[PDB]
């Protein structure tokens, strides 16, 4: 999962949250869109930045 | 094929599920609504939507003629 993927960025408290979607899987999770994330709960704008700089980031 | 829908939606393990409520197949997995989502066994609202959201599609793929 993205346990120590989210860890680096400072999200690991997040991971759950993504679980109940589907997005516990870094096979799709990397080619994740802003839409597909607020309904994990990462509506916020900050939020939704975060995890896309992790796609490059951490990748 | 559903398995490839399902499995690409991180859906996987809802294959099981599905099949055996009958939704083997594309044609009928697009017939059921919101309601069947839920009652084959899904209880989280976030697979509420990953399912929905695709089904969306797939029904109005087969609509594109």
């Amino acid at each position: 999962g993205m346990s120590a993927w989210l860890r680096a960025i400072g999200l690991e408290r997040y991971e759950e949250g993504l679980v109940h979607n589907g997005w516990d899987d870094l096979e799709f999770l990397s080619d994740i869109t802003e839409e597909d994330l607020e309904e994990a709960g990462v509506q916020d704008p900050a939020h939704k930045r975060l995890l896309l700089d992790t796609l490059q980031l951490s990748k | 094929t559903v398995s490839e829908w399902l499995e690409s939606i991180k859906m996987q393990q809802y294959t099981e599920h599905f099949m055996a409520a009958g939704y083997t197949a594309i044609e009928k997995v697009v017939q059921m609504t919101n309601d069947d989502i839920k009652r084959i066994g899904v209880r989280l609202p976030g697979h509420q939507k990953r399912i929905a959201y695709s089904l969306l599609g797939l029904k109005d793929q087969v609509n594109t003629v």
